[PDB]
């Protein structure tokens, strides 16, 4: 009967403010503390703050001049409210009920995907990966997705019905832009025959590119 | 603020086995109160950290018996006594009783296997992406164990070491192996001025890394 529902931007410029407002349910405000922790992209969670059930507040040390969490005991929200973001700032932020006392409502937010960028939104170049002249029975295709943003794109490969052997990379920041490759890896006895196309779709830009993978 | 010093950072097992993570505080972690209010979460990829344990040694709603909180002062440890599948991901350990509050560094609970050398590729940059003035060339190092592996680029028997991006996968569901993707992002000038491009895999599987070249000229 429990949870904590998250509403914040997904995008936040240089030098502009973060506001996040969780709800929560099944539990008061009036009597438990809650927190809020982030995750940067491929690192561990960092406890950020608590607003107690009587108000007062403590912060990470390092978050005490730009961070303020206050809430509204009638309406069950807390709000998180950080100035001064930069690039290094892009993180998941979570508000949860932790340091559990005499309750069992350890519950978290979904949490909430911060990026801060002001980069524009880019679709990206999609460029075959095809064997170079160098024959055993399997042979490893891709499609390198360059120079986009934000994030995601979606890959799949013969729209979704070839999934084994896939490999889809996690996306890395180039500049201000993303990119990624996957890799799929299929039957010589059948390529290239059996054709093979990636397809690559960015939301943002609503972008949806096929490129088949043939010999050179 | 009170250091929480987990170890390992990478802890391999296979299904069945017991898995024992620990974490040290820098001081003691009990409360004016009597409480010591030490707590121990699983992360799976894409979810929220959830609790497992709390206080130390209680259980929270729902999570099996099969794990196991104890220790006290500076010392805790997290036991988990027959791993199962829906165990596999990054434990951390949190410390609620002296502000701020703080995280360990994480435990990555995963398969072991046996191990496995990686199938490497190279590729040239595309013809279609040269047009536009780019060069990248891609390395791929496919269904490798362990995870630990090092490449090395080298171009004309040179090290580079700017303009590579490195991204690795999670441990496979299927086969527990891992892959990574290895880009090397020239200019086209810069790509078109030299000739051999090497990918150079040093794995655990061999004293000897696995080295996939190509030179432009034979393209
Ligand atoms: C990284 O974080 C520091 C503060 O810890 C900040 O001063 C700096 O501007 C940030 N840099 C980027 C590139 O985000
Ligand atoms: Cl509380
Ligand atoms: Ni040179
Ligand atoms: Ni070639």
């Amino acid at each position: 009967e429990v949870q904590l529902v998250e509403s914040g931007p997904g995008l936040v410029q240089p030098s502009q403010s973060l506001s996040i407002t969780c709800t929560v349910s099944g539990f008061s405000l009036s009597t438990y503390g809650v927190h809020w922790v982030r995750q940067s992209p491929g690192k561990g969670l960092e406890w950020l703050g608590v607003i107690w059930s009587g108000g007062s507040t403590d912060y990470n040390a390092a978050f005490i001049s730009r961070l303020s969490i206050t809430k509204d005991n009638s309406k069950s929200q807390v709000f998180f409210k950080m100035n001064s973001l930069q690039p290094n700032d892009t993180a998941v932020y979570y508000c949860d009920r932790m340091r559990i006392t005499t309750d069992w409502f350890a519950y978290w937010g979904q949490g909430t995907l911060v990026t801060v960028s002001a980069a524009k939104t880019t679709p990206p170049s999609v460029y075959p990966l095809a064997p170079g002249s160098a024959t055993n029975s399997m042979v490893t295709l891709g499609c390198l997705v360059k120079g986009y943003f934000p994030e995601p794109v979606t890959v799949t490969w013969n729209s979704g019905s070839l999934s084994s052997g896939v490999h889809t990379f996690p996306a890395v920041l180039q500049s201000d832009l993303y990119t990624l490759s996957s890799s799929v890896t299929v039957p010589s006895s059948t390529w290239p025959s059996e054709t093979v196309t990636c397809n690559v779709a960015h939301p943002a830009s609503s972008t949806k590119v096929d490129k088949k993978i043939v010999p050179r | 603020d009170v250091l929480m010093t987990q170890s390992p950072l990478s802890l391999p097992v296979s299904l069945g086995d017991q898995a024992s993570i620990s974490c040290r505080s820098s001081q003691t972690i009990v409360h004016s109160n009597g409480n010591t209010y030490l707590e121990w979460y699983l992360q799976k990829p894409g979810q929220s950290p959830k609790l497992l344990i709390y206080k130390v040694s209680n259980r929270f709603y729902g999570v099996p018996d099969r794990f196991s909180g104890s220790g006290s002062g500076t010392d805790f440890t997290l036991k988990i006594s027959r791993v199962e599948a829906e165990d596999l991901g990054v434990y951390y350990c949190f410390q609620g009783s002296h502000v701020p509050y703080t995280f360990g560094g994480g435990t990555k609970l995963e398969i072991k296997r046996a191990d496995a050398a990686p199938t490497v590729s190279i590729f040239p940059p595309s013809s279609e992406q040269l047009t536009s003035g780019g060069a990248s060339v891609v390395c791929f190092l496919n269904n490798f164990y362990p995870k630990d592996i090092n490449v090395k680029w080298k171009i004309d028997g040179s090290e580079r070491q700017n303009g590579v991006l490195n991204s690795w996968t999670d441990q496979d569901s299927k086969d527990s192996t891992y892959s990574m993707s290895s880009t090397l992002t020239l200019t086209k000038d810069e790509y078109e001025r030299h000739n051999s491009y090497t990918c150079e895999a040093t794995h655990k599987t061999s004293t000897s890394p696995i080295v996939k070249s190509f030179n432009r000229n034979e393209c």
